[PDB]
């Protein structure tokens, strides 16, 4: 990704990071894995 | 302590600004803390220009560097010795000068 | 003997200060601009 | 991990949490898995 | 940015003075004197 609009245009979401650097990028799959509690709530792919 | 230290603040765009505080428009893992250094190549600067967008935020971060200098002092010396007779009974009565 | 402190400690004991800090720092001069001071300016209004 | 330097020194990054709690620490795969749209962009590991 | 302790180098660069030197030093009080006070003095002349 070159510009900040690329993530938005691509469809990925972007979270600003405070302590260190910044701008971690989240995709819908990555979020859904990231939103998992137990082995049941991870996606099919993983 | 027989030594003297200094600080030589390197400018931003100089390629001596080695820095870890490097964030591009999208990511933050840029090792090149300086925007583009002094590469001075048309194929580089447009890519590395700080092109901010409508939405701002945590984009194009930079850091700065300082340089420490060091210099030390040393001791030197020598000597010569003469006897009274060497001055008294010498062919030239100007040896002292 | 003062010796070579830290590496060779002096007779009196440790030396906590071993470097005079000259305050005046070295600052690189700014480059001279040439391609500036050569263009005209046309204002771009807002709301447009 | 004891202090906020420990994450930073390790290279691991941390994000400030809003709703409730402290910080969420992000590793580079954990970020890269996080930035995946479909099954293709997950690591070789997953 | 950050100023991690010199062993872990500061973001800006090398650090010279890491310590503040307290000028005033600590001494030891002289042991109080006891036997010396009680004494008689007899002068011994020279060349004798």
């Amino acid at each position: 990704y070159s510009d900040v609009d690329a993530i938005l245009a691509d469809g990925k979401q972007a979270v600003a990071v405070k302590h260190g650097g910044g701008l971690v990028v989240v995709g819908e799959l990555g979020a859904q894995v990231l939103a998992a509690k137990d082995v049941s709530e991870l996606p099919d792919g993983v | 302590g027989k030594q003297i230290k200094l600080y030589h603040y390197v400018p931003l765009l100089d390629d001596r600004n080695v820095n870890d505080q490097g964030i591009d428009a999208a990511g933050a893992t840029i090792a090149n803390g300086n925007l583009y250094g002094s590469s001075k190549d048309i194929g580089t600067i447009p890519s590395k220009l700080p092109a901010l967008t409508e939405n701002g935020g945590r984009v194009n971060r930079v850091g700065f560097t300082r340089i420490q200098l060091i210099g030390s002092i040393k001791k030197f010396g020598f000597f010569y010795e003469w006897t009274q007779e060497a001055m008294d009974f010498d062919t030239d009565e100007e040896l002292d000068s | 003997k003062y010796n070579a402190p830290n590496t060779t400690p002096s007779s009196i004991g440790p030396q906590i200060r071993l470097d005079y800090y000259y305050k005046k720092a070295l600052v690189d001069a700014a480059k001279e601009m040439y391609f500036g001071q050569l263009a005209e300016v046309t204002n771009m209004p807002k709301n447009m």
